[PDB]
């Protein structure tokens, strides 16, 4: 991802995924949110921080 | 204004001579006098009559080379209203009534001798037909095209410049020695107008050399030689050297003084071709070695050897009626 | 080296999206050297994929 | 000797039919991995290469009976 | 008596068509048309002229010399030798010389901005009677010459072009009191409830009805009061001077047909004593004309106005969902004194554009009907369509972020008013039918006209989106066609355009968020397999996920 600053079309799309993945968890979608922990992998987000 | 109203045919010649030379006088004239001229042109529906008017108006707006603007404006503005398609129906008349052919030549000259001053370009760009008459006068001949060129020059890049070029037919038909004899000397001053890819340019530089070979009349050839010195100064360098290769054949034929001055014109051109070269550069050192035989052959020669001094510096840049 | 689509800004090696399901390609230029026409989408593990040749060639199914 | 029709049919295994005629026993082996449809070229003419029993669109995409080969946008070069 | 700045006038000539000097005036449409044309005012009996798109307002009349300095950077009377500015009185477009042909004369158009010399036009008499500096009177035969091209505004043979031959453009005035009725004004017809006409796709919209409630907002309650005269049409509305009524949305004249009833009939059938009414203060049936703005007689707000037909003396009464049907009768009730109310200018500006949208796309529908059934050439407009199609997007352009707030709010308040008017006449449905007939082939027709087929379709949706982006109403009106859009979603041609409609709906229709089902959304996610990687899809899926503020968890 750190490279992908310059990959501009591909920068924009994946950002919108992050809106989308945060979307589908709209105020308590817990059955969804357990499923997304598999997709996005919380320690990766710890590294994203 | 007396004379204008009289002139229905000479009388209008008188009004012509009354104007031509003086700027001061040509400025001083007013517009309805010019309007009486063009209303007589409006009567011509069929001519021969109209050509004397447009000749007058030709000497109304140009007068010293500098197209006088206040005449040039108002003359034109009335002409749109009654001029009065017209290209191709003219093209019939060549093969046919000589006066119809000469008519539009003088009409286009009036417009040719004239150029907020941008809208007047546009109406003159509103009359395309350019190359059409250029194609005609390659075939009586000389007067029509020179008016078209002056129209083309003022109103209306190097690609389209080379597009126009049977000017080689003018230089080649020089050996027909009488309308064409008077044509060619008119197209020597017309040749100064093109002063302002590489393959078709080498044909035209050889066509300029064919006109120079017809030159190698006299003061017209001085206009052609000035057109020749500006042509080699305008230009690749090897195509200029291919033109200098056919000039080296003429340099062998040179060593009468006009061909030596054409070689003196190629000598400062060889000073320009030396910096591009620092093939036939060995034969160019042989042309300076033939100039050493020209040193063995010898006040005008001081100017000829000073050009050969440039050719001696040019040979060292390489050494660093059929 | 890596893959990237052909944009229209190129040496004019022309992609033409045509429908029965064909894409023609042109090389009317001063480029002859190397062309690697890899289409975008792979396979995993019946379905025949044809290549029409007017004029060498190396047809590849490449990971 | 003007037209050549070199066809790499799929499905796990591969076959080659060149000008509609079998030039098979090719390097046809993979248990479950990937293969790009590729034509490697040195540009010998223009109108040089035109591309296309089931059909290749029905294999790859999300619809998988999809037997008419309906082209998409992602068919890229 | 004179012509000054800010006076509505026309530009009238004559033409030798069959031994009669056809008294035609300058007409140019706007909002669909950039070019000029002719409108004959001769046959005012049977086919009366569309005087709305013929008038012009003298916005500024300055001399040639006092202009070029201003161009390098107050009811003033017109003098000959002044370059005037002729804004089109409807569309707000300034009359200009163009750079095209229709023939070495240029063309005459209505451009948008006053900068450039083409918008200005100098006046010179072709009359030795009057000369330069004299005050331009009413009805002077004059010549209009440009400033850029300096060509004459000429009547060619039957087209207007900037030429070098001259033409006498006779100037008849139209107008120059606020709160009082002025002829030419598009306006409503109140009761105490308003007069209406049937809705879209409904009869060919010919009946006449009283209706209360929210039809006063609509465009189908708009009525243009057209006088019989050409000159001084913007005279004040008196009791008893004649008026040809004409409905706005259909472009039909309100005519008394003795065969059926009071009906809306077209331009050609509407003879004067079959369609023209007058106004009475009482229900009695007791002047001819004045040349001026006239007596500022009748008010808009405070005026009980009875309506009487000229040829018969019938009165506009009603029969009796409130679809109270209005008819004509010799006596009627005491509820015929109908009050009036003006429309706003933007309200009139929309609805004339609505009938422009009508006549354009319906020819475009019928032309599409010709080349869909059989191949090989009924007149199918393309450029005229695409010119309007681009313009309506500009008509419905959202207000800029670089605009001041209150003006941005007004323009947005104007914008929704502009939007609501197209829905309630079925322009959305009219566009919807055009998207039907075009999405047939895949690039049939003449493919220089049918060459822009790709660019037409794109901007259709871009229109269709723009008529949604603000309103909660109109997106909820895509309750029906939302499944159809997902059906045409996988056309892969203008597939961003379908989505951009479908995006802006699903921002503002919590209604339609609950409509959408599995296989629709499946197809939307399937489209992402089609079109590579579009974040455009994702924000749609974001909007399918989140509502205005709440979640739709089943989605």
């Amino acid at each position: 991802i750190l490279e992908l600053t310059e990959q501009e079309e591909l920068l924009k799309f994946h950002y919108h995924t992050l809106r989308l993945y945060s979307a589908v968890c709209a105020l308590g979608n817990h059955r969804v949110a357990h499923a997304l922990c598999s997709h996005v992998d919380e320690p990766q987000l710890l590294y994203a921080i | 204004s007396y004379l204008l109203e009289n002139s229905s045919v000479t009388p209008l010649d008188v009004a012509a001579a009354s104007v031509m030379d003086n700027n001061e006088l040509a400025l001083a004239l007013r517009e309805p006098d010019l309007e009486k001229v063009v209303r007589y042109l409006a009567g011509c529906g069929l001519p021969v009559e109209g050509e004397r008017y447009l000749d007058f108006l030709r000497f109304a707006v140009f007068c010293n080379g500098e197209s006088v603007e206040e005449n040039a404006n108002v003359v034109v503005r009335l002409l749109i209203r009654r001029p009065e398609g017209l290209l191709a129906a003219m093209e019939e008349a060549i093969k046919i009534g000589n006066a119809i052919m000469t008519f539009y030549a003088a009409l286009i000259d009036l417009l040719g001798r004239c150029a907020e001053a941008i809208r007047i370009r546009s109406i003159l760009r509103s009359l395309g037909d350019l190359v059409g008459v250029i194609s005609i006068a390659f075939q009586f001949c000389p007067d029509h095209k020179a008016a078209m060129v002056l129209f083309l020059d003022r109103v209306y890049v190097q690609d389209f410049l080379l597009h126009l070029l049977g000017f080689l037919p003018d230089l080649r038909a020089a050996a027909s020695l009488t309308d064409m004899a008077l044509a060619l000397n008119r197209y020597l001053c017309t040749a100064v107008l093109p002063l302002l890819p590489l393959f078709a340019g080498t044909e035209h530089h050889a066509s300029l050399i064919d006109s120079l070979l017809h030159t190698v009349k006299g003061c017209s050839l001085t206009k052609a030689q000035r057109d020749s010195i500006e042509v080699c100064l305008l230009s690749r360098p090897s195509m200029m050297q291919h033109l200098l290769r056919r000039l080296v054949f003429d340099v062998p034929l040179l060593n009468k003084m006009p061909l030596k001055l054409l070689t003196n014109h190629y000598e400062r051109c060889w000073k320009y071709y030396c910096l591009p070269g620092g093939a036939s550069e060995e034969e160019l050192h042989l042309s300076r070695k033939l100039f050493w035989g020209i040193f063995d052959a010898l006040y005008e020669q001081e100017l000829f050897k000073l050009a050969l001094p440039c050719l001696s510096a040019v040979a060292g840049a390489l050494p660093p009626n059929f | 080296p890596q893959f990237l689509q052909v944009p229209s800004s190129h040496e004019h090696i022309e992609v033409t999206r045509i429908d029965v399901t064909q894409k023609s390609f042109g090389s009317q230029n001063s480029s002859t050297d190397i062309m690697f026409y890899r289409l975008s989408m792979p396979i995993e593990c019946t379905y025949y994929y044809s290549v029409r040749i007017f004029p060498n060639v190396w047809v590849g199914w490449i990971t | 000797n003007n037209n050549g029709l070199e066809i790499g049919c799929v499905v796990g295994l591969l076959t080659f039919t060149a000008n509609g005629k079998d030039l098979s026993t090719y390097y046809q082996v993979e248990p479950s991995t990937k293969l790009f449809p590729a034509v490697f070229a040195q540009a010998t003419s223009p109108n040089v290469f035109q591309f296309e029993a089931g059909l290749f669109k029905s294999e790859h995409k999300n619809p998988v009976p999809q037997c008419p080969p309906r082209l998409h946008v992602q068919f890229l070069s | 008596q004179f012509l000054r700045t800010d006076d509505e006038v026309v530009l009238q000539c004559t033409a030798t068509i069959h031994k009669e000097q056809q008294k035609l005036c300058l007409a140019a449409e706007g909002f669909g048309n950039r070019l000029c044309f002719l409108e004959s005012t001769s046959n005012s009996k049977n086919v009366p002229p569309d005087l709305s798109i013929c008038t012009f307002v003298l916005e500024q009349s300055l001399s040639v010399r006092a202009l070029q300095e201003m161009l390098a950077n107050g009811h003033r009377t017109l003098l000959y030798g002044h370059a005037i500015l002729l804004r089109h009185s409807y569309s707000g477009m300034y009359l200009c010389c163009l750079s095209t042909s229709r023939k070495l004369a240029f063309d005459v158009g209505l451009q948008e901005d006053t900068t450039g010399e083409a918008c200005w036009w100098t006046i010179h008499p072709a009359s030795k009677q009057r000369s330069e500096g004299e005050k331009v009177r009413v009805g002077d035969d004059l010549i209009l010459v440009s400033v850029s091209s300096e060509r004459y505004l000429h009547l060619s043979y039957l087209h207007v072009d900037a030429a070098f031959q001259q033409t006498l453009w006779s100037v008849a005035p139209i107008s120059s009191a606020q709160g009082y009725l002025i002829g030419g004004d598009v306006l409503r017809l109140l009761h105490g409830e308003c007069l209406t006409v049937p809705s879209g796709e409904h009869e060919q919209r010919r009946t006449v009805h009283y209706e209360g409630g929210a039809v006063s907002v609509h465009a189908r309650s708009l009525w243009r009061l057209e006088t019989l005269r050409v000159a001084w049409s913007g005279s004040h509305i008196r009791w008893g001077q004649p008026f040809r009524l004409r409905h706005v949305t259909t472009g039909k004249y309100l005519s008394l047909m003795e065969d059926k009833s009071l009906l809306l009939m077209d331009k050609e059938k509407a003879d004067v004593k079959s369609t023209a009414f007058t106004f009475r203060s009482s229900k009695e049936k007791l002047r001819k004309e004045v040349d001026g703005m006239g007596t500022s007689e009748i008010k808009y707000g405070d005026s009980v106005c009875f309506i009487q037909h000229i040829g018969t003396g019938l009165w506009l009464t009603y029969q009796s969902s409130i679809q109270r049907k209005a008819i004509m009768h010799h006596e009627g009730h005491m509820d015929d004194g109908l009050n009036l109310s003006r429309s706003q200018h933007e309200e009139s500006r929309t609805a004339r554009v609505i009938r422009s949208t009508v006549f354009l796309f319906n020819r475009f529908i019928r032309g599409l009907d010709a080349l869909s059934k059989k191949a090989k050439t009924v007149d199918l407009p393309i450029e005229s369509v695409s010119l309007s199609l681009q313009d309506l997007i500009g008509y419905f352009h959202p207000p800029d972020e670089h605009l001041e707030h209150e003006d941005k709010q007004n323009r947005l308040r104007a914008l929704k008013n502009r939007q609501n008017l197209f829905q309630e006449e079925g322009m959305i449905n009219l566009v919807l039918e055009c998207i039907d007939r075009l999405h047939v082939y895949s690039s049939v027709a003449g493919r220089e006209a049918g060459e822009s087929w790709k660019s037409i379709l794109n901007s259709l949706y871009e229109l269709l989106a723009a008529l949604i982006r603000g309103n909660r109403k109109n997106c909820a009106q895509f309750s029906g066609s939302l499944d159809w859009l997902i059906s045409r979603l996988e056309r892969l041609e203008a597939s961003s355009g379908i989505l951009e409609v479908l995006h802006c709906v699903l921002v503002e229709s919590p209604e339609a968020l609950n409509i959408i089902k599995e296989g629709h959304i499946k197809s939307i996610i399937s489209l992402l397999d089609k079109h590579g990687r579009n974040h455009k899809v994702l924000d749609v899926l974001c909007s399918l996920c989140v509502c205005h503020g709440v979640a739709v968890r089943s989605n």
